[PDB]
DNA sequence: TATCCGCTCACAATGCCACACGCGCTGCTCGGCC
RNA sequence: UUAAACCGGCGUGUGGC
């Protein structure tokens, strides 16, 4: 009996895998999934064998939920009262007493769940290992190409997967070479595979630097941030603090030869490694390389950076899937915007000075008076409603009748705001073709109309559920309406 | 063309070699395919093949001849032998057979040998006019062979340390008793090297029993003859197959009059191994063992004898013990008295970073006699009686210091007096 | 060189159903391709 | 690529219609 269980994980193999809490959880599991042999209601039963003190002890777990189902395993957030449960959880019971007790095929069940629980624990240390060891670049050799991804080994019965995100979309792989990559992933309980290698990730390029140029690796080139599209294109910035050390000239090495050499390793993969910048405006600037730029707008509240391009390098600004500014939108995490080509392509001095068709009547007392003003912007008219008098007094012209207009120009502002806001608050509309029906006045055509139908025609194509929840009517009225609603629609035969 | 001129090359080199003679290209097959195909394909040119391999015979009848670099393993670069040869010439396993090949048709799966050539470096008629191995005369060991290189080093120490505490001679049986953690696989190199560089005049040849991969590749290309390995890549079952190879290989060289050293280590995994192949009989012993699992690890272990005819088989086996079990202790209990060599490492010197831990004490050399002469024993006795006042640690210390003052064993035995 | 005469061998003998049964031990030879 | 299910031939004798 107790004495056999004893004999039994004292005689496992893998003790270091499975210890002792383990093996005994796994028991629990295994009586578990025997009692739900044992008897025909599929009970959940732990039984906590306590293998140091001494033998099994069914358990039953009051598993405390409203319903009633199973009620071996049913009891509501109260009923707590009897024996001392005092608890809305965890307040559990032991009802079994002597329940069944090893049978053969029990046994054979309790047999294959602790050698699933070996592996199972083989598993669970290499991703233990997994986990912390989330470093440098890996080799392995591949066994199996897949079109969704491919599994790859090292030794010592080391399986790892690259998914198909991980590849990339030209590098050939069959069985038997020795492909490099990053472990990336974290998945301590997963089902398949255990170990996560990518080639496509962008921090990948950043170790590669790290394991390839001499300097990163003594934090004298600090590696900034990274962008890449798979097996495509990987842009990189990248800070030193040093100051007569050249990253233009030292990271790729001689006439391109330390970027090349990552880029052979990574499988035909372009690069651009750009210096980083403190400012994010220069930063989105150098980014984009190679490209020059003249107009540079940048807005923080939105996110937004625009960054136009001379007319004539746009098949080569923007490139191919827009990469160049892609990988920058995603080096920095902003949004770009280009759509000028010869009419006024600054965006900054456009903007500034193009206002003659919404500035016709602003100053609308005599037009003789002065231009409009570019020096506050007038170029927001939200943030512009309320300005300081720190700032209105440069200008002339602003005599009491101007001041006088600008309050009349204000109410009706307010009443057009107050119009727009009650057309976009109602959103009903009631027709005469809804207050015409007998039994619905003005706030019962405001209710039905924000029911959600506007219309005489679908109206009668609804329930008494569908008119459920209505204020004013009860589900007998709501019949006889509906009744009425369908007659003069549908059993009228009218049109 | 060959099998080992292959072998001995790389797998890249191996690939490059194959994509090179015009075939599908064979960086996606493994090198014993490689080299299989590359076989073929030359043999497709239209020409024959000259190949060897040492023999095996199983219960059909026929032979497979195993690679060098496969560790003597199963593999498509094993060639197959018709029985008719064995009829002939009675080849028993642990003949290097080296003769002509024809590529395998359909049907069949490896190379045929069609000729004889070459018989253990030796005529075929050595086939047909030799001794066997279970009717010579086993002796004691008459030669000596020195242990220290000579050259006054770091790791010199333990050489001559053995050299001064019991030497080592041809045909003898060398049983290492030592704990974990050791110094045991840096002394195994240690030894075979001083033993091939200052007597390349006897031929070496290394067994590594379950040990790691990285072990296997820093034994293999460190050390002179052949370096067969057997890891845990392969179960017990194949273990037990590159032991019974080696073990007639050099049972075979043996009977050619040729001096074998066989380094094993170490003894209790390849009778764990061996427990693990071998039937239940009904009954369990100490340690559980069975009746005849013992007998496989017995004769392995005294297979080794001196032969005064000509040529001689030593063997130098390390043992484990503390290892909590009880087999292990029953094993070394069993393998301590049918040694004619015992030797003991130390543990507890061995974690003071004071190496090497030999134990002075159970040190010993059956027949030490035929192995040491008169005033050499004369030297030995006095400093074995002067080191006798009751020491393990201190002992160490003044056999350690003494030796690292001094450059050969003349220099301290004449600087001590 | 035709013309029977007779000797000698092939070929055949309902359809179904139901049940039962035994179709072996040991010496020798041969095969030579896991 | 993934999930579920599955994995009387012969002879003889007897008796009957």
């Amino acid at each position: 009996m107790n004495k056999e269980i004893l004999a039994v994980v004292e005689a496992v193999s893998n003790e270091k895998a499975l210890p002792r809490e383990k093996i005994f959880e796994a028991l629990e599991s295994a009586l578990a999934t025997a009692t739900k042999k044992k008897y025909e209601q599929e009970i959940d039963v732990r039984v906590q064998i306590d293998r140091k003190s001494g033998d099994f002890d069914t358990f039953r777990r009051w598993l405390v939920v409203d319903e009633v189902t199973q009620p071996t395993k049913e009891i509501t957030l109260e009923a707590a009262r009897y024996e001392d449960e005092s608890l809305n959880l965890g307040d559990y019971v032991e009802d079994q007493i002597e329940s069944v007790t090893f049978d053969r095929i029990t046994t054979q069940t309790a047999k294959q769940v602790i050698v699933q629980k070996v592996r199972e624990a083989e598993r669970a240390m290499v991703v233990d290992q997994f986990r912390e060891h989330e470093g440098e670049i890996i080799t392995g050799v591949v066994k199996k190409v897949n079109r969704d991804n491919i599994s790859l080994d090292l030794g010592n019965n080391a399986e790892a997967v690259i998914l198909r995100e991980d590849m990339l979309p030209r590098e050939n792989f069959r069985p038997g070479d020795r492909v490099r990559g990053v472990l990336y992933s974290v998945r301590p309980e997963a089902r398949g595979a255990q170990l996560f290698v990518t080639r496509s990730k962008p921090e990948m390029l950043i170790e590669l630097f790290r394991i390839e140029v001499p300097e990163i690796g003594e934090e004298v080139i600090e590696i900034k941030a990274a962008a890449r599209d798979p097996g495509s294109r990987a842009k990189i910035a990248v800070k030193t603090n040093d100051k007569r050390i050249d990253p233009v000239g030292a990271c790729v090495g001689m006439r391109g030869a330390r970027v090349q050499a990552v880029s052979t390793e990574l499988g035909g993969e372009r690069i651009d490694i750009v210096l980083w910048d403190d400012n994010p405006a220069q930063f989105v600037i150098n980014a984009m390389a190679p490209a020059d730029v003249a107009s540079i707008v940048v807005d923080e509240d939105k996110h937004t950076m625009d960054i136009a391009v001379e007319a004539g390098n746009l098949a080569q600004a923007i490139g191919r899937n827009g990469q160049n500014v892609r990988l920058a939108s995603q080096l920095s995490g902003w949004e770009l915007n280009v759509m000028t080509v010869d009419d006024l392509q600054a965006k900054h001095q456009a903007e500034a000075h193009a206002a003659i068709d919404t500035f016709t009547k602003y100053l609308d007392i005599d037009e003789d008076f002065a231009t409009v003003l570019v020096e506050e912007g007038f170029s927001t008219l939200e943030e512009l409603a309320y300005v300081p008098m720190k700032e209105l007094l440069e200008i002339e012209g602003l005599d009491e009748p101007t001041v006088e207009a600008l309050r009349e120009r204000a109410k009706n502002a307010l009443a057009t705001i107050a119009q727009a806001q009650e057309e976009s608050l109602g959103d009903n509309k009631p027709a005469d073709d809804l207050l015409n029906l007998e039994g619905v006045d003005r706030d019962l055509a405001f209710k039905l109309a924000a029911r959600g139908v506007c219309t005489l025609e679908d109206l009668a194509e609804q329930g008494i559920d569908d008119l459920a929840d209505i204020e004013g009517l009860t589900d007998e009225k709501a019949g006889a309406l509906i009744m009425a609603a369908r007659n003069i629609c549908w059993f009228g035969d009218e049109a | 063309m060959n099998l080992t001129e292959l072998k001995n090359t790389p797998v890249s080199e191996l690939i490059t070699l194959g994509e090179n003679m015009g075939l599908e290209n064979l960086a996606r097959m493994r090198k014993q395919d490689i080299i299989f195909a590359i076989l073929k394909q030359h043999a497709k040119s239209g020409e024959d093949i000259f190949g060897d391999g040492v023999l095996e015979i199983l219960q059909d009848g026929f032979g497979f001849l195993r690679s060098a670099d496969s560790s003597y393993l199963a593999g498509p670069d094993d060639i197959y032998v018709s029985p008719s040869q064995i009829r002939r010439f009675n080849l028993r396993t642990g003949d290097t057979i080296s003769g002509k090949i024809r590529p395998p048709k359909e049907g069949e799966r490896y190379f045929a040998l069609l000729k004889v050539n070459e018989v253990n470096f030796d005529k075929p008629e050595n086939a047909r006019n030799k001794i066997l191995f279970e009717n010579l005369t086993p002796l004691h060991a008459n030669s000596r062979l020195r242990m220290e290189r000579g050259n006054g080093s770091t790791e010199d120490l333990t050489a001559r340390v053995l050299d001064l505490a019991s030497p080592i001679g041809r045909g003898q049986r060398g049983l290492i008793v030592a704990p974990p953690k050791a110094g045991k696989t840096m002394l195994l190199q240690n030894i075979a090297q001083s033993i091939a560089y200052n007597h390349p005049d006897c031929v070496l040849m290394v067994l590594l029993i379950d040990e790691r991969p990285e072990e296997v590749t820093e034994m293999q290309r460190l050390v002179k003859g052949e370096v067969v390995a057997s890891t845990f890549d392969e179960p017990a079952s194949r273990h037990v197959q590159v032991a019974e190879m080696v073990i007639e290989k050099a049972k075979r060289l043996v009977e050619h009059k040729k001096d074998v050293i066989i380094l094993l280590d170490s003894i209790t995994r390849l009778a764990r191994a061996y427990n693990t192949v071998v039937p239940a009989s009904g009954k369990v012993l100490t340690g559980g063992v069975d009746a005849n699992a013992l007998h496989r690890p017995k004769r392995f272990f005294g297979a080794a004898r001196n032969v005064e005819e000509g040529g001689s088989l030593t063997i130098i086996a390390t043992a484990l013990i503390d290892t909590g079990s009880k087999m292990d202790e029953v094993i070394y209990e069993e393998f301590k008295g049918t040694g004619n060599m015992e030797l003991h490492l130390s543990r507890k010197i061995a974690e003071k970073r004071v190496f090497p831990a030999i134990d002075y004490n159970r040190s010993g050399t059956r027949k030490e006699e035929l192995l040491t002469t008169q005033e050499e024993l004369q030297k030995m006795w006095i400093l074995r009686k002067i080191i006798h006042p009751m020491g393990e640690i201190d002992a160490m210390e003044f056999l350690i210091n003494k030796l690292a003052m001094t450059k050969t064993n003349d220099d301290f035995f004449e600087m001590m007096k």
